[PDB]
């Protein structure tokens, strides 16, 4: 209120605002959610009830890492407002893949590797984030660094079935598409697939349900025989057949990523 | 096949 400086709408990209912290020249990003239009709600710590976006946001916010961190939040009448952190210089990776087309496989692998360290973040504070795509990742040009947002969809983590959803549906996986359930792991594998197949062919594989279920990945760019097979084995349709995060993290195709600053070095810079 | 943005 007197203590952020708010600029100009960032970003169909809800209401978040550019900001800046007064006490320390901080870049923001100040995010309003209108009450009305929040269908899943929990509780602080200290009951507080509040926006599960929040409570989610609180959970992997401790500590660095590729995960965007909530600053301070505040409630008024009708909505609450979250203030987040902001890189600067920022692309998403929706529109860093719409510019650059399909990406190296060196960077692919980069960035890969640095979305699985996140989501392996989230997992591990409790936090599903169940809408894993390029629009909802942010590149630190001048770090190299990836940050994983908006947990407006997300969840508490759990070792049951899910039968609930409303993440983006041509990155959500067939058990979900042809029996409305899914595992949360085995469903983030999926997308991560997806993603990958994003990065690496300069667009998401499938478009409609059919598509979806079918289990039949063509490759319109020239891709490893080794990222090919990976990609694949995330998009097996069957959930215990997909890898686990360790499985990925160990295969041949991603070894010898590169660091943040050499990726941004040689990539970005 | 136009490449777009999906709404969650
Ligand atoms: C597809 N979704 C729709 C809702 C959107 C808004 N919902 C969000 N939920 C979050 O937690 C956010 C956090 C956050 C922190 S910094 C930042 C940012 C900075 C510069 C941008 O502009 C660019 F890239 F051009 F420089 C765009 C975004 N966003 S944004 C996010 C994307």
């Amino acid at each position: 209120e007197s203590q952020y400086q708010v600029g100009p709408l960032l970003g169909g990209f809800g209401s978040v605002y550019s900001g800046i912290r007064v006490s320390d020249n901080l870049p923001v990003a100040i995010k309003h959610v209108e009450k009305d239009r929040i269908s899943d709600w929990g509780e602080l710590p200290n009951g507080t009830r509040v926006p599960m976006e929040v409570v989610l946001l609180k959970k992997v916010s401790s500590g660095f890492s590729g995960v965007i961190r909530l600053l301070d939040w505040f409630e008024r009448p009708d909505s609450f407002v979250l203030i987040l952190e902001r890189p600067e210089p920022v692309q998403d990776l929706f529109d860093f893949i719409t510019e650059r087309g399909a990406l190296q496989e060196e960077l692919a692998r980069s960035f890969f590797w640095q979305v699985l360290e996140a989501v392996r973040h989230c997992h591990n504070c409790g936090v599903l984030h169940r809408d894993i795509k390029d629009e909802n990742i942010l590149i630190d040009l001048n770090r190299g660094e990836l940050k994983l947002i908006d947990f407006g969809s997300g969840a508490l983590l759990k070792d049951t079935v899910y039968t609930d959803f409303d993440g983006t549906r041509v990155y959500s996986p067939p058990e979900w598409i042809r029996y409305h359930r899914y595992h949360g792991r085995s469903a983030a594998v999926w997308s991560l697939g997806i993603l990958l197949y994003d990065m690496v062919c300069g667009d998401i594989p499938f478009e409609h349900d059919e598509e979806i279920i079918g289990g039949q990945v063509f490759f319109r760019q020239r891709v490893s025989s080794e990222c090919q097979h990976l990609i694949r084995w995330c998009l097996a349709l069957r959930p215990s057949d997909r890898p686990t995060f360790e499985e990925i993290q160990n295969h041949p195709w991603m070894q010898d990523v590169l660091l943040p600053q050499e990726t941004a070095e040689i990539h970005l810079h | 096949r136009k490449r777009r943005r999906h709404p969650s």
